[PDB]
């Protein structure tokens, strides 16, 4: 299936590799995980550990930091930003 | 670690 981003969440994708205006859901994670390394918001210590608050994706998450291991708060973001 | 990997236990 199919969905997709709004201008807010698309914006995000548009700048790291994407193209077009609709995605699968688990290419919106592949181009999501390619803004965190492009724009340089993990942490080169506990590469776990994402620092989102700064930009855009942050105030997209309603955090300033958050982890790998425990992504919930990106499928709380997930659902509330993807036309099903 | 690796972010890289990190980041594909969810995905």
């Amino acid at each position: 299936n199919q969905v997709r981003p709004k201008l807010p969440l698309l914006k995000i994708l548009h700048a790291a590799g994407a193209q077009g205006e609709m995605f699968t859901v688990k290419e919106v994670m592949h181009y999501l995980g390619q803004y965190i390394m492009v724009k340089q918001l993990y942490d080169a210590a506990a590469q776990h550990m994402v620092y989102c608050g700064g930009d855009l994706l942050g105030e997209l998450l309603g955090r300033q930091s958050f982890s790998v291991k425990d992504p919930s708060p990106l499928y709380d973001m997930l659902r509330k930003n993807l036309v099903t | 670690l690796t972010f890289l990997e990190y980041w594909a236990q969810l995905m």
